[PDB]
């Protein structure tokens, strides 16, 4: 569900992800998420714009937009936060790495 | 205007692309096609 | 570069896709496509929307908007098209993907 965070059932450094597909549009056994990266892992250098700094609990997560991915259901844990709050920041992101913005 | 973007985030994107080669690609963890 | 047809040096189902990345967010090494399927395999009740139908020469193709994905540069081939006279409808299909209606 849109602007839901989620448990990433794979091997991988990527623990998280938050879907960003339009609820309305459904594609069955998929969903478009965008992968959460420690915080820590980037310099100030990256743009916050494109790739937006979420902070869930105790940590603080880098949104790697331009690494997004529609991943299978099977890969979909459990729903862990709700980033609606960022909806703005989130959608301001996609449309710059499509659109420049 | 594009030009200012690209420069204030030549370094910035070179280095989230270093970071992606190094972390793994989670879309190439999932590609169907 | 953006609205650019390439061939996919990689045995797949889909063999042409369209780059859809903006040419102001330039990640190294990568760029976002959209699959291309031969527009003959879908039905009419297909949105034309969502899936929009373009032109390489005589021939006719579908925008396979859901698959969108990134690839890697490595698996870039020929420039075989520009679509950047469909940006239009190219861009309609991606916000619908996104932030539906």
């Amino acid at each position: 569900m849109q602007f839901k965070v989620y448990t990433y059932k794979r091997e991988s450094r990527y623990r998280l992800f938050v879907d960003v597909q339009s609820d309305i549009i459904d594609t069955p056994g998929r969903r478009m998420v965008i992968p959460l990266a420690s915080a820590r892992l980037l310099s100030d250098k990256v743009s916050r714009e494109l790739y937006p700094v979420v902070h869930i609990g105790d940590e603080s997560w880098r949104m790697m937009t331009t690494d997004m991915a529609s991943v299978p259901v099977s890969v979909i844990g459990e729903e862990v936060a709700d980033l609606s709050h960022r909806e703005n920041d989130i959608k301001n992101a996609i449309n710059l790495m499509f659109w420049g913005i | 205007r594009a030009e200012r973007w690209k420069a204030e985030n030549q370094e910035g994107m070179a280095e989230v692309a270093r970071f992606i080669e190094m972390n793994g690609s989670f879309a190439d963890e999932n590609r169907d096609w």
